[PDB]
């Protein structure tokens, strides 16, 4: 319930190296879209940690949010 | 009484049915407005005639719950007058707008100029004050839409600046109001002054000198001016008056409401000593850089805020002999900027373009519409038996016991300056000419000379409207009688 | 070098200043002098037994009336910066068929669940506005996997408007007696009210205030990228 | 733990926000406006109010990130900061 | 001082950062939007009460135990201002590049 | 009669009309940093208290 919390901020700020350095203009947009995976994954964890019901309401609709920006993204990169 | 709750009510509905009505058709659009702003007039009357009935304002609620924990619209003498006359203003615009500005898509400009009539009467009837930041922010960008509404480039960039500004001192000013409630707990103004006597003295210092920051940005008075005299310059020609009448009256009452909800703390003293400064640094500046200014919207567009300097520099002085006498050039000034931009606006829309160059020659040229420019320019140095120059000299005379003959020769040194650029205006008018050509434009040569009759009466008779203004300064002197007539 | 060292140097008098102003209580809990009204009275009061949806549109009830203001002048004002009659999409250069294809079935599957954030501002947090953002979100997953997608505009802000009118006229409906007072729950003006309390006949008024705000927020930013995704 | 991934969260949102600065790409901002969304929705969760969170993360994740590159499209996407002999004058 | 107070202060620090020192006119935007996102993140630090917590449930969870019912509210509007300003402000973002050459604050001479 | 003053007073006003047009220019700029580097100033001065 507690050491898993640990285990995922240790996972972000290690995934932070791809938004910091990488030459390339979309390694940071890949650093972004699996950064929001996680963080979802993190936001229904949080539901056992406060044992509330009303806490996965937030989790599925940021589940859409980062979808529909990592194609918007990826739109115009294309056209 | 809540039934006269309609002065946000009536604009928001009608706000709302006016793209209802934009596919409807093409002709009842634009006098979709000038029926609304006159039922506007009307609940503006009512609530006019009775708050002057009585000794006691409208504690308009906001619901079934009574203040604090809702909202209170403190309707008063102060609210009322000021709500009749951004109506009768807006109602000289509605009738002026009809046949000036047509040249762009006014499908949609309607709902715009109706939105800024709403955060007027939003703005001067505020209580709490997440509804002041919120009524603000509502007039903020009405602006920030309406400046930008010309699409000619130099008339693009004129709202970016201010729309940068003014995005950061809304920052501001949200960060003060979550000072002032890190403090207190309490967001309404009658719970609040009550409360702020012996809160914390190092954190009411930043939130308050933070709040009056933030609310100054969207007014001006030194930094955060510049984007004014770029935005009366680049603007449908209306809304230069709903702008120089209106918005900078909002933003100066409600910064001096504030600062007088707090005046019993420590460094409240050195903030009205940094208000006077800045608002003296803006009457000499802006009335200065009006000199040698080519461009004639842009030579009122200066004047304009000279005005309001001298408005913050009474407004934030003391308690009384000047603050109503403040609310004396704030009732007075609107309606003799809204003589100049009519004059301009004319101008541009019939010849073409505000410069000297074909503004040169209106004696014989243009009809008495450049007298109403004359009239008008003669009243802000205020020189005969006219408005202007007695409440000048109820300004002037209002820094006498504190902060005096510094913050005198600076706004009274600005009026020397004013007296330059208007008779290098009115004489390359008058006595210039050389050109007879009629045009005729007698569709204002009524309503703006009744216009300008209504200073030609104001000039002989003050003290029936002086009288208005002592009972009407009770709203911003004392902090007691505001607060037992709301709880 | 010399602008951006003199910025962090007074930016960082700004913060210092802030964090010094910042010595009011360490995250403590003597805070709310007003705003233990607002928690033990939220059950009795209004219906909804959500504490922010009761704040806002009753409590605080011309806040949330600013804030479609402001939204509906940013769709006006950007319609208004924007304006050519012509309007026309850009190159619009395919790149992908399971994009469309992708966003085709995934359209209404948001439209099902932007609607249940809006209705549900009784157990469910939020409110009107992420509900409508969402489906604002839906349009321009239509709008951002086809080729044209062009809603029609005469029949669009319509219903914009008459979703702010429908907040407005139980404003002034509501003002058949007093201010507010909800017109819904505490006399029975159209229907019954205040069943039970959980999620039984809709609490109070909240609800169909909810759907209202939401329609109109919910037509709101897809008007704004409909007359921004238009060249000549 | 408790306090300890809140100081990851924070400083992870200050260094997304210097970097949201620094880069000249302007997509690479929207990138970076978009990872503050993140941080923000996450913090605004953490700090338990889930109203704001799932509002924010309807709003500046892909109506304010995704509406910002939506108007670099037709717009730069450079700073554009330029070797020359007419150049820098 | 708590990390919640220092990283909504630094990240309004950073929004102000980046009005000043920066040229390109859509950064200057980046500054305005980043400053607004730490201001509404203030804003809702300032109630925390350190223990009790749950805004909204009102049934599982005991009553006078939810955390701060007012700057809830404060932030509800407080956030879309924030977008709604900022798509005013890339209509003109646009139409500074339709009719005149450039995007650069030194370049725009009217 | 060549220490006039008719000659001082002109010149003095030029001066004050040159310096119209020196605040005009100064304060008053097309540069959008400028006014947020006015407005950081005057929250300095506020900082200052």
């Amino acid at each position: 319930v507690n050491i898993y919390l640990l285990l995922i901020g240790v996972a972000t700020l290690l995934s932070m190296y791809r938004v910091f350095r990488g030459p390339t203009t979309v390694d940071r947009l890949v650093a972004v879209d699996i950064m929001t995976t996680i963080t979802v994954g993190l936001m229904v964890l949080f539901a056992l940690y406060y044992r509330r019901i009303i806490f996965l309401d937030v989790a599925l609709v940021y589940a859409i949010l980062s979808f529909a920006g990592v194609i918007a993204f990826a739109r115009y990169l294309e056209g | 009484s809540q039934v006269a709750a309609l002065l946000i009510a009536l604009p928001l509905i009608s706000a709302f049915f006016v793209p209802v009505l934009k596919q409807i058709g093409k002709s009842l659009i634009k006098p979709f407005l000038v029926i609304i702003t006159l039922l506007q007039t009307l609940i503006a009357s009512w609530a006019f005639v009775q708050v002057y009935s009585t000794g006691k304002p409208i504690i308009i609620y906001a619901g079934g719950w009574k203040p604090p924990i809702g909202i209170n619209l403190y309707i008063g003498h102060f609210a009322a007058l000021f709500i009749l006359v951004i109506a009768v203003v807006s109602f000289l615009m509605a009738l002026f707008n009809f046949k000036a500005v047509t040249v762009e898509p006014i499908d949609k400009y309607a709902m715009l100029f109706l939105l800024l009539l709403l955060g007027a009467t939003g703005m001067i009837a505020t209580g709490d004050i997440f509804n002041l930041f919120v009524f603000m922010e509502i007039t903020a960008i009405s602006a920030y839409a309406l400046t930008a509404y010309n699409k000619t480039g130099e008339a693009a960039e004129a709202s970016m600046k201010y729309i940068v500004l003014g995005g950061i001192g809304s920052s501001f000013f949200l960060v003060g109001v979550a000072l002032i409630y890190g403090a207190t707990g309490t967001l309404n103004m009658a719970h609040l002054a009550m409360l702020a006597n012996d809160i914390n003295p190092t954190v009411v210092q930043v939130g308050l000198a933070l709040i009056i920051f933030g609310l100054a940005v969207e007014a001006e008075l030194f930094p955060l001016n510049a984007w004014a005299p770029d935005a009366y310059q680049a603007a449908p020609h209306p809304i230069t008056v709903m702008f120089s009448a209106f918005v900078v009256k909002a933003g100066l009452y409600a910064m001096a409401r504030i600062l007088y909800l707090f005046k019993d703390v420590s460094g409240w003293s050195s903030l009205t000593k940094l208000l006077i400064a800045m608002a003296t640094l803006t009457v000499v500046f802006a009335e200065l850089s009006a000199l040698r200014q080519k461009n004639v919207k842009r030579m009122i567009a200066y004047s304009s805020i000279g005005q309001v300097g001298l408005i913050a520099l009474a407004l934030s002085l003391g308690t009384q002999e000047g603050v109503s006498a403040g609310v004396f050039h704030m009732l007075n000034h609107a309606i003799v900027k809204t003589m100049m931009f009519m004059a301009i606006g004319y101008v541009g829309i019939t010849l073409g373009g505000t410069m000297i160059e074909n503004f040169e020659g209106l004696g014989k040229r243009m009809p008495l519409t450049s007298l109403s420019l004359t009239i008008g320019g003669i009243a802000t140095v205020g020189v005969p038996l006219f408005n202007v120059f007695w409440s000048k000299l109820r300004i002037i005379l209002a820094a006498a016991h504190e902060g005096n003959l510094w913050p005198v020769a600076l706004v009274l040194f600005a009026s020397v300056v004013e007296a330059v650029y208007y008779f290098r205006l009115i004489h390359t008018m008058w006595f210039k000419g050389k050109s007879g050509e009629r045009i005729p434009e007698g569709a204002i040569a009524i309503v703006l000379l009744l216009l300008a009759m209504l200073i030609i009466v104001i000039g002989v008779y003050p003290t029936p409207f002086w009288n208005l203004v002592t009972k009407a300064g009770s709203d911003i002197v004392e902090v007691s009688k505001y607060v037992a007539n709301v709880l | 070098m010399l602008k951006r060292v003199l910025a962090i140097l007074t930016i960082l008098v700004i913060g210092y200043w802030l964090a010094q102003g910042l010595a009011d209580v360490p995250f403590g809990q003597d805070k709310m002098v007003v705003g233990k009204y607002y928690l033990e009275h939220v059950k009795e009061e209004t219906g909804a037994v959500n504490a922010v949806t009761a704040v806002v549109v009753n409590y605080r009830g011309l806040d949330t009336l600013g804030e479609v203001t402001v939204l509906f002048i940013a769709s006006t004002g950007v319609a208004a910066l924007l304006w050519k009659k012509k309007r026309e999409r850009t190159a619009k250069t395919e790149g992908s068929v399971v994009l469309t294809t992708g966003a085709r079935l995934l359209f209404p599957f948001i439209a099902l669940f932007g609607m249940y954030i809006f209705i549900h501002g009784h157990l469910t947090p939020g409110g009107g506005f992420p509900g409508g953002a969402t489906i604002a979100t839906a349009f321009l997953l239509m709008y951002l996997a086809f080729t044209i997608y062009e809603i029609p505009h005469r029949g669009f802000e319509v219903t914009e408007g008459l979703a702010g009118m429908g907040y407005v006229i139980t404003g002034l409906i509501g003002l058949a007696i007093g201010g507010y007072f909800l017109f819904d729950w505490i006399w029975q003006t159209w229907g019954w009210g205040h069943e039970n309390i959980g999620r039984l006949f809709s609490g109070g008024f909240i609800p169909i205030i909810y759907t209202l705000i939401g329609i109109k927020v919910g037509t709101e930013l897809s008007g704004i990228v409909d007359n921004m995704l238009k060249e000549e | 733990c408790i306090v300890c991934i809140e100081y990851i969260i924070v400083a992870l949102m200050i260094i997304s926000a210097i970097l949201a600065v620094e880069w000249r790409d302007l997509l690479a901002s929207t990138v970076g406006m978009a990872a503050v969304s993140l941080f923000a929705s996450i913090l605004f969760f953490f700090l338990q109010a889930p109203d704001v969170a799932m509002t924010e993360a309807a709003i500046g994740a892909a109506l304010s990130a995704a509406v910002f590159i939506f108007a670099i499209k037709r717009t730069y996407r450079y700073e554009t900061e330029e070797l020359g002999w007419w150049v820098r004058w | 001082i708590s990390s919640y107070y220092f990283g909504a202060i630094s990240l309004i620090l950073i929004g102000l950062y980046a009005v000043l020192v920066k040229k390109n006119l859509l950064k200057i935007l980046i500054g305005l939007s980043i400053m607004e996102t730490g201001v509404n993140l203030l804003l809702i630090s300032i109630g925390y009460v350190s223990g009790k917590s749950a805004p909204i449930l009102s049934e599982g969870v005991t009553a006078s135990n939810a955390v701060d019912p007012i700057p809830q509210a404060l932030v509800l509007t407080a956030i879309v201002i924030g977008v709604a300003t900022t798509a005013m402000a890339l209509s003109v973002a646009i139409l500074l590049y339709e009719k005149y050459g450039t995007l650069n604050i030194e370049e725009i001479r009217r | 009669l060549k220490m006039s003053f008719d000659r001082l007073y002109h010149d003095i006003w030029k001066a004050i009309e040159e310096l119209a047009d020196l605040a005009r220019s100064y304060v008053y700029n097309g540069n959008i940093q400028a006014y947020a580097w006015y407005l950081a100033i005057i929250l300095l001065i506020l900082v200052a208290m």
